[PDB]
């Protein structure tokens, strides 16, 4: 069973649960996995009720992996308020700079991913569930075809799974060069056979989504953690980590780092302590300049001491650590950021459409030296206006690490200027 | 124009697929630039038609995807990233290397119409930068030398 060829991202883990498997650079069939004890928590899930399973995702105080940290519990709970038929969505679009771990589950341990669906679609009552995955994914999405078909084999997908009464088909889709199709209504709507423009919330997808009927849709790893919570138990599962942010969590380290890769820690885990703990320091032992969260924030040195969290003085994000050390220029790195946004807006609102657009034509030539004055304030300008009447997040958040770039190296923007 | 049956084969299973029959529009899509190594304009109308949708519509999804192309013809496309990490950690040594070995560069075809160096946005793979894709394998750019040798698996 020849795939296309995928480098071989190094993954490390701690705790031994979504790397157990995935920690190794290969495909993980259903044969391998059915002797780890896969599939046994499917087997246990039927044996109780839908509700049962929600309160259980509920107690656990999961919460999602995508980015929002939304309780999954209470979106499953506010889904099955409306009645059926009901959709399950997992979200695998991942094309945030800097993100490249949900790749990592799908590639090599796939039947964690499909084991999790099948849990969630019958907590939700739903009969149809899909994996929506980016199209630069081509070999994860022939991998999950072929584990899906293996699971079938098996009589863990069809109608009536194991004698329970529950059927499920789980549709694999593929996405075509578009990072908006990861907000979670733009997929729906590329599911739908259209283009990927976020739909106006309200109404949330848990009421109207799929065809205007409830739908949840989850992030591959909120997905990865439910077969994990079934088998161990609630009470278990949140005792793992910190109280406030239970779990394991998967942490991409890129950049200026000796050992690049996937980190499953604890989310009490420090930024310093994963670029130095854990991917083996700076590349050269260069002096860390900035820490680019992702491409929605930039932490300087002086900030390295930080709780890998969602609170005050958190790191926040989806945890995407990429390290950029003294000899790295960041307006340079600033002018990346913005290009991205201008790649990706979808247009629907002209705030977003134009200033993504000039964010990235103004800095352009600030960076190339030939930036009028009125280049430099038009550019200011740009930057704290590209939010308004935006209806989704990317609008929100295309102007915010660069105005923290702005802001915590002003030297190296006088520079410039 | 109509299609190969070779071809509708795959696009009438395509459509078949899911329930509903427009929401194997990319994956049509995706099969037609797989096969004539691009989307041809006059291949848009018989799409449209198996899909049971207007034209106008099709053309609007084709136009909105960043992976599909209709300008040029190309057996294997390049696609290399361009985003933050990539940038930091060497993607003008690869469109170099590129440009020495195949003597184009982005958005350019080869004159025999063999290659075509497509920049695309993070690939997700930063940890292995900087990344590059020949159609769908995919591979970390370390040297000129060690990408004389992957380009040359590809005739
Ligand atoms: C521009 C944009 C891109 C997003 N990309 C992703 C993505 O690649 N994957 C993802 O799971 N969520 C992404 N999200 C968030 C989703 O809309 C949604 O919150 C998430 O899929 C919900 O699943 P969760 O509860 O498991 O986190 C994105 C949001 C925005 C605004
Ligand atoms: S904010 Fe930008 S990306 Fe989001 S819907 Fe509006 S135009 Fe599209
Ligand atoms: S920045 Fe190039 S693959 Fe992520
Ligand atoms: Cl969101
Ligand atoms: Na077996
Ligand atoms: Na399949
Ligand atoms: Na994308
Ligand atoms: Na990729
Ligand atoms: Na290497």
């Amino acid at each position: 069973r020849s795939y296309p060829a995928i480098p071989r991202i190094y993954a490390e883990t701690t705790l031994n649960m979504l790397l157990k498997r995935a920690k190794k650079p290969r495909v993980h069939s259903i044969d391998e996995y059915l002797k780890d004890g896969g599939y046994q928590a499917l087997e246990k899930a039927l044996n109780m009720s839908p509700e049962e399973i929600i309160d259980w995702v509920d107690k656990s105080t999961l919460r999602g992996r995508g980015g929002a940290g939304f309780p999954t519990g209470k979106k499953w709970k506010f889904a099955v308020q409306n009645p059926g038929p009901r959709y399950f969505i997992c979200n695998a679009d991942e094309s945030e700079p800097g993100t490249f771990k949900d790749r990592i589950i799908i590639e090599r341990d796939p039947h964690l991913l499909i084991e999790g669906i099948i849990i969630s679609s019958y907590a939700i009552g739903a009969n149809e569930a899909y994996i929506y995955i980016r199209g630069e994914y081509p070999a994860g999405y022939y991998i999950l075809r072929d584990a899906i078909e293996e699971a079938k084999k098996k009589g863990f997908l069809g109608k009536n799974i194991l004698g329970s009464g529950f059927d499920l088909e789980i549709y694999v889709a593929r996405g075509a060069g578009a990072y908006i199709c990861g907000e979670e209504t733009a997929l729906i709507e590329s599911l739908e056979g259209k283009r990927g423009h976020p739909r106006l919330k309200p109404p949330y997808p848990v009421q109207k989504g799929l065809w205007g009927k409830p739908t949840v849709v989850n992030n591959v790893k909120t997905i990865a953690n439910v077969p994990f919570i079934i088998s161990m138990g609630w009470e278990e599962y949140r005792y793992i980590g910190p109280s406030d942010y239970a779990g394991p969590k998967l942490f991409p380290v890129s950049g200026k780092v000796k050992k690049p890769g996937v980190y499953e820690l604890p989310m009490n885990t420090t930024l310093r302590e994963v670029i130095f703990k854990y991917a083996g320091g700076t590349l050269g032992n260069k002096k860390v300049k900035a820490v680019f969260s992702g491409a929605l924030d930039c932490f300087s040195s002086e900030e390295l001491d930080i709780p890998m969290d969602y609170s005050p003085l958190g790191f926040g994000g989806t945890g995407t650590v990429i390290v950029l050390t003294e000899e790295d220029d960041i307006v340079e790195a600033a002018l990346k950021i913005a290009e991205f946004y201008e790649h990706e807006t979808c247009g629907q609102c002209t705030p977003c459409r134009v200033g993504c657009y000039e964010q990235a034509n103004l800095l352009e030539k600030i960076y190339k030296g030939e930036a009028t004055e009125q280049d430099w304030e038009g550019f200011d300008f740009v930057n704290r206006n590209i939010q308004p009447t935006s209806i989704c997040g990317l609008g929100a958040v295309a102007g915010r690490l660069i105005r923290q770039t702005l802001e915590k190296f002003p030297e190296e923007w006088e520079k410039y200027r | 124009f109509e299609f190969p049956e070779e071809l509708k084969t795959k696009l009438q299973e395509h459509i078949n697929y899911f329930p509903k029959k427009r929401q194997a529009i990319l994956l049509c899509l995706h099969e037609i630039q797989n096969y004539y190594g691009y989307i041809p304009p006059e291949s848009l109308k018989p799409l449209a038609d198996m899909l049971e949708l207007p034209l106008n519509h099709v053309e609007g999804v084709v136009a909105f995807y960043d992976m599909f192309d209709r300008e040029d013809k190309a057996k294997y496309r390049i696609r290399v990233c361009v985003s933050i990490v990539c940038h930091l950690m060497g993607t003008n040594k690869l469109l170099k290397a590129l440009e020495n070995i195949l003597g184009i560069k982005p958005g350019e075809v080869t004159p025999d119409g063999k290659f075509k160096i497509v920049p695309v946005q993070c690939l997700g793979a930063c940890s292995e930068a900087p990344v590059f894709m020949v159609n769908d394998d995919e591979y970390k750019f370390e040297s000129e030398v060690q990408l004389n040798e992957i380009l040359s698996r590809y005739t």
